[PDB]
C-alpha cells in the first residue's frame, strides 16, 4: 500500500507539474525581473539629459570639442547615474539571490542528506524523505511525507491502578474502545494488551489525577 | 518585526508639484520615475507577503471549547476577550497600547489587526486543544496534560513527572503568565525592536518631505515663484537644478527603503521559522525558542510584528 | 455599483456578501475577483472549525496516506 501510495504521489505531482504553468513562477519572476533591467538599462541611452541630442556621433560631428565638451558631460552624467542605479539594483537583488541560494543548501543539506524533525522545514507532515530536482536557475524539492488520516474517538487514562500501584505507557498511550483498555503508539492505531512489559511503575493510585482502575496483565502468571 | 508601514511616493508630483513645465522637462531623464513607483510598489506587496507567511499558516479556523477547564492551566491572558469590542487578549491589547500632502501616500495593509487576531486565536485554539497534530494534518484532540506529557517526555523527562506535580506546574505555568503581563506593562523599553521600525520609516518620510525647501542652487525652493517670476527661456535652467536635486532625494530614499525592506524581510522570514517549530511544534533546537528546553509556545499579534511567549 | 472602502472608492465593482479566497487584493480586508461581472467581498481567512475537545478523549489515526509535495527555490 504505502509503495503504491508513493507512486500514485509521484504520478500526481508529474501531471500537476505539466498541467499547471504558474507552478514555477519564482525563477520565472527572477529571470524578468533581470530582463527588464537591462531592458531599462539600455533604454536610457536614448534620454537627451537636456543635451541637444542623445547620440554622441551627432555631437561629435556637428560641433567642435570646446561646446560639444557641454553636451558629452551631460550625457555623461546621466548615463553614469543610470548605470549606477542599475549596478545598485543588481547588488540588492544579488543579496536576496545568494540568501535563497543559502536557504536552498539547508534545505538540501537537511531534507535530502538525512531525515529534519523541524516541523514545516520539509514539507507539511512528518517529513520522511526528499528528492533533489535540477531546474534552470533553480532547484526542485520533492518532500515525502507522511499524513496521517481516518482518526477515530477514544477515552483515555492517564495511567493505569492496579495492585494499588499507577502504570503509566512506557511509549504509546492507554485508550478505551467502551469496555476493555488497550495500550497503543500515538501515531498509529495499534491496540495492544496492557502488560508489565510496555508500561512502567511510579507511585501509588492518590497522586495522579484521572486513573482509572484496570487489570495489567503479567507474562510470568501463565508459567 | 514582520512588515512595516507601506508607502507610495508619486515621483511626477513629488519633483514637478502640479507644474506641467517641470513635467515636460522630467521627461529629459527617462523612465527614472517608472522605476521608482515600481521598485516602491514592489516593497508595498512583499509587506503583504511578510504578513501572510508569518500568520496565515493554518487553513482551519479553530475555536476553544465555552468550558475551559484545562486540568488547571489558565490561559485567560492569552485568548481573545469577548468583553472587549476587539476581541484581542489582554497581552494584545497592551501590546497595541505600548506602540506609539506632497504626493505621498500610505497604502493600508492588506489584512486588518482583526484578521491577524483572528489567525492568532485559531494558532492559539489549535495549540491548546490539539497539540502539535493540527500542523501536521488533522488535527487530533487530546486532553492538555497528556499533551504536556507528551512535551515532557519529549525533553527527557518521563511522563509520571508531570501528573505526579500537576497542579505545581499549571501554577507555576499561570504566575509566569501573569509575569509577563506585568513586565510589558511597567517597562516603556520592552517594545523597542517594532519602534524603531516605525521611528525609521518615519524619520526617513520626514527628510524626504523636508528635502523639498532645498534651494539646490536655484534661486528659490519654490517652483511656482521661479514661474512667477521668469519666462521659460531662463527659468528653465533653475527648473532643471530644482528637478536634478530633488530626483536625487527621491533615489536616495528608494534605495534605503530597499536596503530596509530586505532587513525587514529577513525578520519575517525568521519569525515564519520561529511560528512552524516553535509554535507548531517542540523544537530541540537550542536557543531558538528561548532559554532551557522548550516545551511550548504562544503567539501574539503586535502592530506590525508578533510577539512569542516561549514556555519552557 | 459604487463601493466605499478603507483603502478609497472601488467603482464599477457590486459588494458581495458571501467570503471567498482573495483573488486580487484590494485592500484592508477588502478582496475583488470575477464570477459575470466583478464583485468585492471580505476576504475569508479559511473554513470554520471546533475540534471536540473534553479532558479524557484522544483522537488516533488510524491509517495514513503518503503526500509528496514541490518547493521551488
Ligand atoms: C472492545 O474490544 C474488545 C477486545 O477486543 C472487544 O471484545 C471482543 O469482542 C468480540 C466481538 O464481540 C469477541 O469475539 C471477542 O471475544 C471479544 N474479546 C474479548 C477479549 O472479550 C469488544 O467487543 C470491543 N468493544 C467495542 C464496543 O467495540
Ligand atoms: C478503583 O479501585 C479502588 C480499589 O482498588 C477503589 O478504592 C476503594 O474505594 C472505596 C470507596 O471509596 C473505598 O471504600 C475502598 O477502601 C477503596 N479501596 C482501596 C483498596 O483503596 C476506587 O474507588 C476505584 N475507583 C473507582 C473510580 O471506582
Ligand atoms: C484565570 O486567570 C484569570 C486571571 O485574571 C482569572 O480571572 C480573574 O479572577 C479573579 C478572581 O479570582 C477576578 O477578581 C478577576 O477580575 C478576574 N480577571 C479577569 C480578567 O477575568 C480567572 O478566574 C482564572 N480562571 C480560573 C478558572 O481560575
Ligand atoms: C488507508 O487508506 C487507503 C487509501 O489511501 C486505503 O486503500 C484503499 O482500500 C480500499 C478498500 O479495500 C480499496 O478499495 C482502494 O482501492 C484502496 N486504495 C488504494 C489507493 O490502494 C486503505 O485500505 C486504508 N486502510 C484502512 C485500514 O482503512
Ligand atoms: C468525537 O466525539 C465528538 C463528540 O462531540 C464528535 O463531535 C467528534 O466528531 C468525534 N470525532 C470523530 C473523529 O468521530
Ligand atoms: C473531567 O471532567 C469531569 C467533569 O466534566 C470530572 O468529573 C472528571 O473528574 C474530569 N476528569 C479528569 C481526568 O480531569
Ligand atoms: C449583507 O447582509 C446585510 C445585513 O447585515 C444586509 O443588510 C445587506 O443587504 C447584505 N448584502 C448583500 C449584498 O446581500
Amino acid at each position: 500500500l504505502i509503495a503504491n501510495q508513493f507512486n500514485s504521489a509521484i504520478g500526481k505531482i508529474q501531471d500537476s507539474l505539466s498541467s499547471t504553468p504558474s507552478a514555477l513562477g519564482k525563477l520565472q519572476d527572477v529571470v524578468n525581473q533581470n530582463a527588464q533591467a537591462l531592458n531599462t538599462l539600455v533604454k536610457q541611452l536614448s534620454s537627451n539629459f537636456g543635451a541637444i541630442s542623445s547620440v554622441l556621433n551627432d555631437i561629435l560631428s556637428r560641433l567642435d570639442p570646446p561646446e560639444a565638451e557641454v553636451q558629452i558631460d551631460r550625457l555623461i552624467t546621466g548615463r553614469l547615474q543610470s548605470l549606477q542605479t542599475y549596478v545598485t539594483q543588481q547588488l540588492i537583488r544579488a543579496a536576496e539571490i545568494r540568501a535563497s541560494a543559502n536557504l536552498a543548501a539547508t534545505k538540501m543539506s537537511e531534507c535530502v542528506l538525512g531525515q529534519s524533525k523541524r516541523v514545516d522545514f520539509c514539507g507539511k507532515g512528518y517529513h520522511l524523505m526528499s528528492f533533489p530536482q535540477s531546474a534552470p536557475h533553480g532547484v526542485v524539492f520533492l518532500h515525502v511525507t507522511y499524513v496521517p488520516a481516518q482518526e477515530k474517538n477514544f477515552t483515555t487514562a492517564p495511567a493505569i491502578c492496579h495492585d494499588g500501584k499507577a502504570h503509566f505507557p512506557r511509549e504509546g498511550v492507554f485508550v478505551s474502545n467502551g469496555t476493555h483498555w488497550f495500550v497503543t503508539q500515538r501515531n498509529f492505531y495499534e491496540p495492544q494488551i496492557i502488560t508489565t512489559d510496555n508500561t512502567f511503575v511510579s507511585g501509588n493510585c492518590d497522586v495522579v489525577i484521572g486513573i482509572v482502575n484496570n487489570t495489567v496483565y503479567d507474562p510470568l502468571q501463565p508459567e | 518585526p514582520v512588515s512595516m508601514t507601506k508607502t507610495s511616493v508619486d515621483c511626477t508630483m513629488y519633483i514637478c508639484g502640479d507644474s506641467t513645465e517641470c513635467s515636460n522637462l522630467l521627461l529629459q531623464y527617462g523612465s527614472f520615475c517608472t522605476q521608482l513607483n515600481r521598485a516602491l510598489t514592489g516593497i508595498a506587496v512583499e509587506q503583504d507577503k511578510n504578513t501572510q507567511e508569518v500568520f496565515a499558516q493554518v487553513k482551519q479556523i479553530y475555536k476553544t471549547p465555552p468550558i475551559k477547564d484545562f486540568g488547571g492551566f489558565n490561559f485567560s491572558q492569552i485568548l481573545p476577550d469577548p468583553s472587549k469590542p476587539s476581541k484581542r487578549s489582554p497581552i494584545e491589547d497592551l501590546l497595541f497600547n505600548k506602540v506609539t500632502f506632497n504626493g505621498l501616500t500610505v497604502l493600508p495593509p492588506l489584512l486588518t489587526d482583526e484578521m491577524i487576531a483572528q489567525y492568532t486565536s485559531a494558532l492559539l485554539a489549535g495549540t491548546i486543544t490539539s497539540g502539535w497534530t493540527f500542523g501536521a494534518g488533522p488535527a487530533l484532540q487530546i486532553p492538555f496534560p497528556m499533551q504536556m506529557a507528551y512535551r515532557f517526555n519529549g525533553i527527557g523527562v518521563t511522563q509520571n513527572v508531570l501528573y505526579e506535580n500537576q497542579k505545581l506546574i499549571a501554577n507555576q505555568f499561570n504566575s509566569a503568565i501573569g509575569k509577563i503581563q506585568d513586565s510589558l506593562s511597567s517597562t516603556p523599553s520592552a517594545l523597542g525592536k517594532l519602534q524603531d521600525v516605525v521611528n525609521q520609516n518615519a524619520q526617513a518620510l520626514n527628510t524626504l518631505v523636508k528635502q523639498l525647501s532645498s534651494n539646490f542652487g536655484a534661486i528659490s525652493s519654490v517652483l511656482n515663484d521661479i514661474l512667477s517670476r521668469l519666462d521659460p527661456p531662463e527659468a528653465e535652467v533653475q527648473i532643471d537644478r530644482l528637478i536634478t536635486g530633488r530626483l536625487q532625494s527621491l533615489q536616495t530614499y528608494v534605495t534605503q527603503q530597499l536596503i530596509r525592506a530586505a532587513e525587514i524581510r529577513a525578520s519575517a522570514n525568521l519569525a515564519a521559522t520561529k511560528m512552524s517549530e516553535c509554535v507548531l511544534g517542540q523544537s530541540k533546537r537550542v536557543d531558538f525558542c528561548g532559554k532551557g528546553y522548550h516545551l511550548m509556545s504562544f503567539p501574539q499579534s503586535a502592530p506590525h510584528g508578533v510577539v512569542f511567549l516561549h514556555v519552557t | 455599483n459604487v463601493f466605499q472602502t478603507r483603502a478609497g472608492c472601488l467603482i464599477g465593482a457590486e459588494h458581495v456578501n458571501n467570503s471567498y479566497e482573495c483573488d486580487i487584493p484590494i485592500g484592508a480586508g477588502i478582496c475583488a475577483s470575477y464570477q459575470q461581472s466583478i464583485i468585492a467581498y471580505t476576504m475569508s481567512l479559511g473554513a470554520e472549525n471546533s475540534v471536540a475537545y473534553s479532558n479524557n478523549s484522544i483522537a488516533i489515526p488510524t491509517n495514513f496516506t503518503i503526500s509528496v509535495t514541490t518547493e521551488i527555490l
